[PDB]
């Protein structure tokens, strides 16, 4: 609060207005990458109140009704296992909208596929859904279809594998 | 006000019904990249001393 | 990574201190609801689309190409044959035309 102090910082120019310049552009970058990661979709997609996929288990990764953070088991152990002059400006995007914006991202992926990154969301069933990925890496789909309760299983067993390696490691 | 996120867009998924498109349209987007800088040199004798 | 949609090809346009692409892409319209299932069970045998799916408009099935409704009889040459129908979950009953049927029938 020096004004004397002040009085002799402006013989030396401009470069307090540049610091502040970089600072703040430095501080729309960050809310500019957050929109670049999570706001790729404009339609906020919901997944159905039945979770009939065939087998698929997306519980560990669905936003969790329970919590008023409206977060995923996984996400939510994500953010509890993350611990003069300066001041610290709160992001564009708040912690529950960024995890809607994930929920959304979810939502169109399983009742979807990768038909609303490209367009309308087209809905498919998830099963016919993993056919065609199995499609796409070179496997037939009728080893899917007769494997469907195995690979759902494996699904959710690496999924659960998931969730203690994220809560074992520190 | 508090932003949207998006429009709400409930899919209807079942495990037995698909949507197939019946028709399509051709879309041009623009992409806007910079390539390069105006190539600018200071003469650092000159810009000090003059 | 060359535009929203099913990127079909992209024209490059000169700009001071920089480029811009026009990206012609693909994207899907006017979908419509359809009836769908992994196999169709035909003779014991169940038979899986080669390169599109089965849908159904109400009351005949068809298979289609992915991206576009184009609806064409099940015959033997656009699916493929694995197994028997106790297997798969969700397989229905329909028939399966065959090509070489009218020939040794003739
Ligand atoms: C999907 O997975 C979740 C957990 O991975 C299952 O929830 C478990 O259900 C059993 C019995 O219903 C309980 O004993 C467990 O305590 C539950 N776990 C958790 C973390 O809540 C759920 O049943 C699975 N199936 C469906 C259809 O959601
Ligand atoms: C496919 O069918 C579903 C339900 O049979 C349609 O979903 C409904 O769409 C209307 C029109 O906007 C909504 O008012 C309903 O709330 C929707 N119901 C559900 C359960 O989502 C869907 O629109 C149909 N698809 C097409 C392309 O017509
Ligand atoms: C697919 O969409 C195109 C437009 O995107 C439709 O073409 C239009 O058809 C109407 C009547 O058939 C004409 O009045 C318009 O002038 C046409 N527009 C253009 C740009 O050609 C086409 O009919 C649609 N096809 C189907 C099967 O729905
Ligand atoms: C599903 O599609 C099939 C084929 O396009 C339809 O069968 C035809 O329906 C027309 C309409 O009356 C008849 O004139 C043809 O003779 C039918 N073809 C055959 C081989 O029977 C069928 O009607 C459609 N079903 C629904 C519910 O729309
Ligand atoms: C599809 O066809 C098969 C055989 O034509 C049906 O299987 C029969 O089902 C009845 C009723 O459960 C049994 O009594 C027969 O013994 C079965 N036969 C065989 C060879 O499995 C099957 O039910 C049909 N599915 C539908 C949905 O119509
Ligand atoms: C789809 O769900 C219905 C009940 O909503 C059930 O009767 C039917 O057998 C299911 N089909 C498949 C393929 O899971």
């Amino acid at each position: 609060d020096s004004t004397e102090c002040s009085n002799l910082l402006l013989q030396y120019g401009s470069f307090c207005t540049q610091l502040n310049r970089a600072l703040t552009g430095i501080a729309v970058e960050q809310d500019k990458n957050t929109q670049e990661v999570f706001a790729q979709v404009k339609q906020i997609y919901k997944t159905p109140p039945i979770k009939d996929f065939g087998g698929f288990n997306f519980s560990q990764i669905l936003p969790d009704p329970s919590k008023p953070s409206k977060r995923s088991p996984i996400e939510d152990l994500l953010f509890n296992k993350v611990t003069n002059g300066l001041t610290v400006l709160p992001p564009l995007l708040t912690d529950e909208m960024i995890a809607q914006y994930t929920s959304a991202l979810l939502a169109g992926t399983i009742t979807s596929g990768w038909t609303f990154g490209a367009g309308p969301a087209l809905q498919i069933p998830f099963p016919m859904q993993m056919a065609y990925r199995f499609n796409g890496i070179g496997v037939t789909q009728n080893v899917l279809y007769e494997n469907q309760k195995l690979i759902a299983n494996q699904f959710n067993s690496a999924i659960g594998k998931i969730q203690d390696s994220l809560s074992s490691t520190p | 006000y508090t932003m949207s996120l998006g429009a709400e867009n409930s899919v209807a998924y079942s495990n037995n019904s698909i949507a197939i498109p019946i028709n399509f349209t051709i879309s041009v987007t623009t992409e806007i990249l910079p390539v390069s800088m105006t190539k600018t040199s200071v003469d650092c004798t000159m810009y000090i001393c003059g | 990574f060359c535009g929203k949609g099913y990127h079909l090809m992209s024209f490059p346009q000169s700009a001071p201190h920089g480029v811009v692409f026009l990206h012609v892409t693909y994207v899907p319209a006017q979908e419509k609801n359809f009836t769908t299932a992994p196999a169709i069970c035909h003779d014991g045998k169940a038979h899986f689309p080669r390169e599109g799916v089965f849908v159904s408009n109400g009351t005949h099935w068809f298979v289609t190409q992915r991206n576009f409704y184009e609806p064409q009889i099940i015959t033997t040459h656009n699916t493929f044959v694995s197994g028997n129908c106790d297997v798969v979950i969700g397989i229905v009953n329909n028939t399966v035309y065959d090509p070489l049927q009218p020939e040794l029938d003739s």
